[PDB]
């Protein structure tokens, strides 16, 4: 698994791979690793599929309930702490989750919180979670600029996942893109890594060590 | 979680054209000690069902009590307890299956393997198995423990699939079962020569036979076997 | 821990009309880390082909061993070794290490130069021989390969047809295995000639 | 397993069940646990079938070479060879062996060699898992200098009880009679000994 | 583990190796050179178990220098890597295996081309454009996969390595105290004494 | 010590067609190297045009199916006999499974039916409730033997247009129920050849706007 | 695995199934479990395949050499003594479980050997996971003074009991008859009751379907 | 431990050795393993001394309350109370108990309750580590409807054998006779039973 | 573990805490502030188990702010440290103990003196001139034992800390990504935004 999220001038980019494996068995090449909490909030899933899917969907329900109660959009800080505190109640039971809670509110602006099953909750600008994380970090760390264009930012995120999909045996299948704006997130497609790799290799000139 | 102490071995059964047959020896083992010999492991319930039990004997006795209570209870405020509202073999099984799975789910199982044999009110044959794990299944022939390995192959040579049921008579069927009981006495080190057998026929009803014995055994050829290879005398 | 799941890789051999094919992926990894996309698992001594899956260090060692043995064989016999004979050599060489085996899954493919008969065989890590008439699979995606072969395969396929079959079996099996892929090569073998083709596949 | 050896007036008789198991499965129901190591020196085997066979085969070999050089070996000498093998290799063997032989000067003799490799000369001996159940019975019913018929009866009744309570014992009861008259093989079937 | 990186450019091979030697709770040295010259045009870097590491390196060094004197010739990089792979392949099945991973960077004066070989303690050998041992590859391969070009100059290679080391210094939990870099080409082996800020 | 789990073998297959869907499974039930039954249905019609199978540990599989059927029953009771849509059933099953997150139903479950647009649908679940809507999914023992085949013959993976130099992918024309049934049968006969836990019989349940239909085929018994 | 031996009036017959497995996967659907030690001494093997084969060939080699040295026909008791002492020495690490039979100058013989080195004698025997299904048949139909034809039938049925009821056994039945005064007759695939039905479809691909990157001729001639 | 209960013509007799060990040490050599739960319903205890004492004490309590409300309990009822306690608490108990009582309508009765908590009504029963050695002897020498003198002899000979082979059994042999005539306590010393 | 240092000078208490947050193989953050203000003149630093760390800190923060509102008064540093010690002493014998170590630095406005308290997860509390949790003390205590003086100025304290951090950066195997420093005195709590090169 490789998932990433980063903050920039245009909001937030969220990119994930779509592979599921149990040992050496590729269970699927088309899994969703992004949960649309609600029209304004996205969550990434790394670790346990069931744990992330279940609690991130439940988070959505808590967020909605908050908005009905307070007649106001929930903050990313508050949304992420609901998940964090829930997960913390289960500490030691065996939950397995590495996640990013992403939103863009008027009050906070673009915000990303890393939340895991250890009970860790970190606010940050860039995060990568999964067995492919180190690969994505290399690409992200050397090309990231706060002043990136929504177009370039989207490409950077897609490229970083591609890097990981290539080197990490547990990452691959396709890439799913998202752009988070204050008015909500925008889906930016599903890109099969198979086709994406060759295209990027040619157009970019990278992956020279691979015969094409 | 526990561990079986006094145990009963195989329970074999099969269905023929008009009913089902089920048998089980009368032994209650204690490890390698063949401790008790007057143990009845076939439990008749009413006159259309027989429950054969293998595994822990203390748990079997417990199941016995559960079964007697079912009968008592079913009779309560039931003017049709001996007619339209009498216990069906399928009700008895569903009940036991429920208990077995609940007990394994609480990590405190009834250490048994059970076969419920009987005839439904509409005449249909009923044969289904349930064990300590709550696992259940049906087949023209059913056997637990050792009998699963040695009896099923023999009984299946008679009824290999559904269509063979209507072609099988009580005589043929009872013969198979009796032969299987003898085989088990030859190769199962926890078996007994004495056993009980029960027939549940949609016409003749429930026939329960006690004190049967394995007969017609071949041992003479043993005199011809000496040494373990090169020895001549 | 499991020596046969450290580096990854697969190999598959098939028989066809007066021909045989043997194929393999090109991956060499370190658990989840891909390391090389040019690690071929097919070798040949004269007209006999040997594919080896499993622990890479042993794949390399075994190849060097059999090159060494078939070279001496040729110098004494004054003829190149045949598929049938080589299979016996592979078998006894593996059993010789019965209690400290090479962690590999060899596969032999070739045509007997005198009878023209197509030949393929598989081995377990201690030499047990499997002489199949249809196909032989080996590697971290051998289950997937069995599924692919048992369906896609049919007798007496012509070289050009067997090529498509062997390739589709290899490729689709590899894409369901995290430790296989990163390229693939297929060998089409006939009495007179042998063609080697590199396939295009996903690189993730 | 249930095996025993009993000395009597005219010599000695060896007896045993015929069951070999692998768990609760009866791998062989007509096993011959009475093995010849010399014309009038036999043994009863219990424990590992592989180990006792290997031991016996070696003893037979040793006594054959002994005979070629120094004539017929004494039963005591045979028990010493078994002992040597069982004691010196105690860490890797699981063998409970009873040695019984007929000598003209010594008549019948019985030596039991249990797990550790120790040797014990006795009027009679029982061994095997089934023997635990007949210690009381045998201790009450054994008498020295019994007749052939009496001894065959003692052994038949004892083993039938061992076979009755022990699931590791069963099949037929085999006996070997060793006297000056020679070697006699006896066998008793279930139908007979079960109703004793 | 330590940092062991290798990059083969157009006319040379560059090896970068961490300088720290840590033992438990303390960093004992910060100028350690984890390399041995096997022959004028062949360099070997290494990482692994505390004592095995140098003992193995020097043992190989001794054997290659002995071959050089006996034959008055310099074995090709490919030949040297095969010798090393076989030593490690014997070692893995011996009583106490050498727990050492290596990178062999050499300039083949006959072919006039640089060569990089990666071999682990099991005797697993592979020839690559660039390689690493340990966790090093996890942080740097995505960068190399991207910027690598077969016609790179030594200078471009050094810049690409610098980028890798910077990624390593940002994301890796351990302080490996920088790296020592060495270049191997047609003129031999030389050390880039200025990488502490190149 | 007591082990609350067992493995009854078996393999199941779910394929969604444009306006239909199938859920197949062999009928062999096992324990170790013994056959418990050559015919023990494993795919069930749960009402509301939904078929389901929970393969793996049979006791857990039965409990789940039984629990879900009872769930459909109460759905009707509590919501004026409203029909339970395939997507709602899926979400429901997720909760049934996740409710035992710390003492899981040791099964791989799959349901098939038609979505609210009449299109064929399949959902496959994790032993602990993770789920995804999919085109086709094999579950159980031979799953690893079947999926590769399906990727190739259903989604035409790795297949290109002859002469295009692998530059043009083979077009994804979609299959009919007849063509799908063939792939299912070939999948199982192939699985039956290489997996000792697959065999005896193949029972398929077909779902269309007209309801649920069943087909049965024998499989090798060795 | 199911292997059996059955003595008849003038000889002995052994049979075996042809399934070979790696875990739950059938690695070979038609392996041969019947090995020749010498022309008239054949062996049926169960357990670790490489071991049954290797041990059978080792003793067979030494038996041939012994035969040449003594100018006599090999005796079954010799193969038995050599096999058991070899297996005993390895304390069960050589997973060979064999049924050795044959005719020699002293008559016809039937024995079994277990991995640890213990041997047994009988008129009928069987080893392997299918052992129990087979033995049930043998304990039910065996009788003394069987004819060559009756023996072949009994042995053959005993193997089938395994193919059908044991997941560890399957495919075909191999037989070998060794009669006192004739040549031993090896009947490879005496029974083949598990032929795969014709597939529902042909998966032959149109040429060009596979994408190719590079192509080249391989040099075999030195 | 060696304990047994035997029904005969006039009722039933319970017997037992008097040894309690803690390893190879004899903690008590004059133990009374025959415990009264009611006037004519006693039990033989084996296994844990602490567990069997606690069980017995509770049974006695239950039967005392039973008597106050419904009169004298049947032996079957006493065995049911023991059973309930032993089965429902099988995970935390180590108790092998034989229940024996005299009824006027039923005469003597014996119920054995082994480790699992199962119940078995028998003509006679033996239990305890020492019992393994007398299965054969007892099976051969037991007869139904024996006289008081014969039964006392059967039990004395059986237990003397159990005591002889079992290191966990020893001391004196205690017996309790239950008949319409009442309750009688018997004791036999080593010097007497050892030379039987 | 992380770096948690404390030094009590003449009129203030200074707390230095590492900025790195590492999870396995990657450093996820390099600007983490391992501190919580409990009251205007009381600061608490902390290190330990991943989630327990912050959950505990905030729980204490909540309780002290609640006390402040209810009583409209600020508990003395001694009182706050006693409350914290008792919470940890209960926790150690609970089902799942808080694995958190802390330093409480506060300025007692009544006594007009700075105070430093060190308390581990077992509830072991001690008052010191300077302290640390983890391995930090092993490298820095010899320096503090030497240069420490009760009349030191805040400025001298910062210089002494700087020396400690430099020793930590030289000898410690992990890259803790520098420290964030905070001063607590009669005027409250303030952060030294300039220690990246002071
Ligand atoms: C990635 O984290 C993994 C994915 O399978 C799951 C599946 C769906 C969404 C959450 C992430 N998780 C894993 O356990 C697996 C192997 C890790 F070694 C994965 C492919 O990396
Ligand atoms: C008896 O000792 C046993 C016999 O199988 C062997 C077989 C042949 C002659 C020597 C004795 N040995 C056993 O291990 C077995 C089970 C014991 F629990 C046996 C039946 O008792
Ligand atoms: C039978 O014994 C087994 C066979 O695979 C081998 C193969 C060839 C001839 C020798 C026997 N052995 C096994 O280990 C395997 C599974 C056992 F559970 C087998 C099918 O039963
Ligand atoms: C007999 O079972 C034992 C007796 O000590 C107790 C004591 C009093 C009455 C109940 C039985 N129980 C033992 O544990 C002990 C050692 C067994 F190895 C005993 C002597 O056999």
């Amino acid at each position: 698994t490789t998932t990433l999220a980063f903050r920039f001038q245009g909001g937030i980019i969220v990119a994930v791979d779509s592979r599921a494996t149990a040992g050496n068995w590729v269970a699927s090449q088309t899994v969703k690793k992004v949960i649309e909490i609600n029209p304004f909030l996205l969550g990434t899933m790394a670790g346990g599929a069931a744990d992330c899917q279940f609690w991130e969907t439940w988070l959505g329900s808590q967020c909605r309930l908050h908005e009905l109660r307070e007649k106001e959009r929930i903050s990313v800080a508050a949304a992420s702490k609901i998940l964090s505190n829930l997960v913390y109640q289960y500490k030691g039971a065996g939950l397995s989750m590495g996640t990013m809670i992403c939103g863009y509110t008027r009050k906070e602006g673009p915000t990303i919180y890393y939340v895991d099953s250890d009970g860790t909750r970190l606010k940050g600008d860039i995060f990568c979670v999964g067995s492919g994380q180190t690969f994505a970090y290399g690409v992200l760390d050397s090309n990231y600029k706060w002043d990136l264009s929504v177009e370039d930012a989207l490409y950077l995120g897609k490229r970083s996942i591609l890097a990981a999909a290539h080197r990490d045996a547990y990452s691959g299948g396709s890439v799913n893109l998202y752009h988070v704006t204050e008015d909500g997130w925008i889906y930016h497609g599903n890109h099969d890594v198979g086709e994406l790799f060759w295209k990027v290799k040619e157009e970019e000139g990278s992956f020279n060590n691979v015969i094409g | 979680t526990q561990q079986p102490i006094v145990t009963g071995t195989s329970v074999i059964s099969m269905k023929y054209d008009n009913g089902v047959i089920i048998a089980a020896d009368n032994l209650g083992s204690y490890g390698s000690l063949l401790r008790f010999n007057g143990v009845e492991r076939l439990i008749p319930v009413g006159d259309n069902t027989v429950v054969g039990i293998s595994g822990d004997i203390s748990d079997m006795q417990h199941i016995e009590r559960l079964l007697k209570d079912l009968v008592t209870e079913n009779a309560y405020d039931n003017p049709l307890a001996d007619a339209e509202e009498a216990l069906e073999p399928s009700y008895i099984f569903e009940y036991l299956a429920t208990v077995m799975y609940q007990r394994r789910s609480k990590m405190n199982p009834l250490w048994n393997a059970i076969i419920v044999a009987g005839v439904q009110s509409n005449g249909d044959q009923f044969l289904r198995y349930v064990n300590l794990l709550g696992v259940t299944y049906s087949s023209p022939t059913l056997a637990t423990g050792f009998g699963a390995h040695m009896a099923n192959p023999l009984l299946r040579k008679v009824v290999d699939r559904e269509s063979d049921i209507p072609k099988t008579t009580v005589q043929v069927a009872e013969e198979a079962i009796v032969n299987a009981m003898r085989v088990l006495y030859y190769r199962d080190a926890r078996s007994s020569r004495n056993f009980s057998l029960a027939i549940i026929d949609k016409n003749t009803g429930l026939t329960f036979k006690k004190n049967l014995q394995v007969e017609n055994m071949k041992w003479d050829f043993a005199k011809d076997i000496k040494g373990y290879g090169t020895q001549k005398i | 821990s499991d020596p046969s799941s450290i580096n990854g890789g697969i190999v598959v051999a098939m028989t066809g009309k007066d021909c045989v094919a043997i194929a393999c992926d090109l991956r060499l990894g370190s658990q989840s880390l891909g390391v090389s996309n040019k690690f071929e698992k097919i070798f040949h001594y004269g007209h006999v082909f040997l594919g080896i899956t499993g622990l890479a260090t042993d794949v390399t060692t075994l190849n060097e061993m059999f090159r060494y043995k078939t070279n001496l064989y040729k110098l004494k016999e004054e003829r190149a070794i045949e598929p049938e004979t080589f299979t016996q050599l592979v078998s006894s060489s593996l059993y010789e290490r019965r209690f400290g085996p090479y962690f590999v899954g060899p596969v032999v493919a070739g045509i007997n130069s005198k009878s023209g008969k197509p030949f393929i065989a598989g081995f377990d890590l201690i030499g047990c021989i499997d002489e199949a008439k249809d196909f032989i699979v080996s590697g971290t995606a051998s289950d997937q390969l069995f599924g692919m072969c048992e369906s896609l395969y049919e007798p007496n396929l012509e070289p050009e047809d067997l090529f498509e079959t062997i390739s589709q079996a290899l490729l689709n099996a590899a894409d369901r295995d995290a430790l296989s892929g990163w390229g693939a090569v297929v060998y089409i073998i006939k009495k007179d000639e042998v063609v080697k083709r590199y396939l295009k596949m996903r690189q993730d | 397993t249930s095996i025993m050896a009993v000395t009597f007036k005219d010599g000695v008789i060896l007896g045993a069940d015929s069951r070999t198991t692998t768990g609760a499965y009866i791998a062989n129901r007509v096993t011959d646990k009475l093995t010849r190591v010399h014309d009038k020196i036999w043994c009863c085997r219990s424990g590992s079938a592989a180990d006792t066979q290997a031991i016996a085969d070696i003893v037979q070999y040793h006594l054959e070479l002994y005979t070629s050089q120094y004539g017929t070996p004494s039963t005591e000498t045979a028990a010493s060879v078994f002992k040597e093998l069982c004691y010196e290799n105690k860490d890797n063997l699981t063998a409970g062996i009873i040695v019984a032989g007929y000598d003209d000067k010594n008549k019948g003799e019985v030596y039991t060699i249990p797990l550790g490799g120790s040797v014990h000369k006795l009027p009679y001996a029982i061994a095997g898992s089934g023997s635990t159940f007949i210690y009381g019975y045998c201790d009450k019913n054994f008498r020295e200098n019994m007749s052939k018929e009496e001894t065959v009866d003692f052994i038949k009744h004892s083993l039938s009880q061992a076979i009755k309570w022990d699931g590791s014992s069963g099949g037929v009861i085999r006996m070997v009679v060793l006297t000056a008259a020679g070697v006699e093989r006896l066998i008793f079937y279930p139908d007979e000994y079960e109703q004793l | 583990m330590d940092i062991i990186l290798g990059i083969r450019v157009q006319d040379s091979v560059i090896l970068a190796s961490s300088k720290a030697v840590t033992r438990g709770i303390s960093v004992l040295k910060d100028s350690d050179d984890k390399t041995r010259q096997l022959s004028p045009h062949t360099l070997m870097s290494f990482a692994g178990e505390a004592g095995d590491t140098v003992q193995f390196a020097e043992y190989i060094q001794a054997n290659i220098q002995l071959y050089s004197i006996r034959e008055d010739y310099e074995l090709s990089p490919q030949a040297v890597s095969s010798f090393v792979r076989q030593e490690l392949a014997k070692s893995i099945r011996s009583r106490r295996p050498y727990q050492v991973n290596v990178l062999i960077g050499g300039y083949d004066k006959k072919k006039n081309k640089p060569e990089l070989y990666q071999i682990d303690y099991l005797g697993t050998k592979v020839e690559l454009p660039y390689g690493a041992h340990g966790y090093s590859g996890f942080y740097t391969f995505s960068l190399l996969d991207h910027h690598y070009r077969p016609d790179m100059t030594t200078e471009e290679g050094l810049d690409l390595l610098k980028l890798c080391v910077q990624e390593l210094e940002k994301r890796m939990p351990m302080d490996f105290k920088g790296v020592i870099v060495k270049i191997v080409d047609k003129d031999g082996i030389r050390q880039v004494d200025d990488f502490q800020a190149q | 010590q007591f082990n609350p789990y067992g493995d009854n073998g078996g393999t199941i297959l779910g394929i969604a067609g444009e306006d239909f869907a199938v859920l197949a499974g062999d009928t062999r039930n096992i324990t170790d190297y013994s056959i418990n039954s050559r015919y023990e249905p494993k795919v069930f019609d749960c009402g509301d045009n939904i078929v389901m199978s929970a393969n793996g540990f049979a006791a857990d599989g039965d409990a789940l199916v039984k629990r879900f059927k009872n769930s459909v029953k109460w759905y009707h009771f509590d919501h004026n006999d409203k029909k339970l849509s395939i997507n709602s059933a899926a979400r429901n099953i997720q909760h049934l499974l996740y409710g035992k997150r710390f003492f899981p139903y040791y099964v791989h479950t799959i349901i098939a039916g038609l979505d609210e647009d009449g299109k064929g649908a399949v959902y496959s679940f994790d032993p602990v409730g993770s789920y995804e809507r999919e085109q086709c999914r094999a579950g159980g023992a031979a799953a690893s033997l079947i999926m590769p085949f399906l990727d190739n013959q259903v989604n035409f993976k790795n297949q290109y247009e002859p002469g295009t130099n692998g530059k043009v992918k083979k077009p994804l024309k979609y299959l009919s129920v007849e063509e799908v049934i063939k792939l299912v049968r070939d999948s199982f006969t192939s699985a039956t050849e290489r997996h000792i836990q697959v065999g005896d019989g193949l029972e398929i349940l077909i779902v269309t706007k007209d309801g649920v239909r069943k087909e049965f085929y024998e499989l090798k018994r060795d | 695995t199911t292997i059996v031996g059955v003595k008849f009036n003038n000889g002995v017959v052994i049979a075996a199934d042809t399934r070979s497995t790696q875990g739950p996967i059938v690695a070979d659907k038609n392996c041969a479990k019947l090995h020749r030690i010498s022309p008239k001494i054949w062996c049926a093997g169960a357990g670790t395949a490489a071991d049954t084969e290797a041990v059978t060939q080792l003793i067979g080699s030494n038996i041939e050499l012994h035969s040449l040295y003594t100018s006599r026909e090999p005796r079954v008791v010799s193969a038995l003594q050599m096999l058991k002492q070899h297996l005993f020495k390895y304390q069960g690490h050589i997973g060979a479980y064999l049924i050795v039979a044959g005719v020699d100058p002293t008559g016809s013989h039937l024995f079994s050997i277990h991995a640890h080195g213990s041997t047994d004698v009988g008129y009928y025997l069987s080893l392997g996971s299918g052992s129990l299904a087979a033995m049930a048949v043998l304990e039910s139909h065996w009788k003394q003074d069987l004819t060559k034809e009756e023996a072949i039938k009994l042995a053959s049925d005993a193997i089938q009991a395994g193919i059908w009821n044991d997941l560890g056994s399957g495919s075909n039945v191999d037989v070998c008859v060794m009669e006192i005064g004739k040549d031993a007759e090896y009947l490879r695939n005496y029974l083949t009751p598990n032929v795969r039905e014709e597939k529902q479809k042909s998966y032959k691909f149109p040429r060009g379907t596979t994408a190719v990157l590079k192509e080249s001729i391989v040099n075999i001639c030195d």
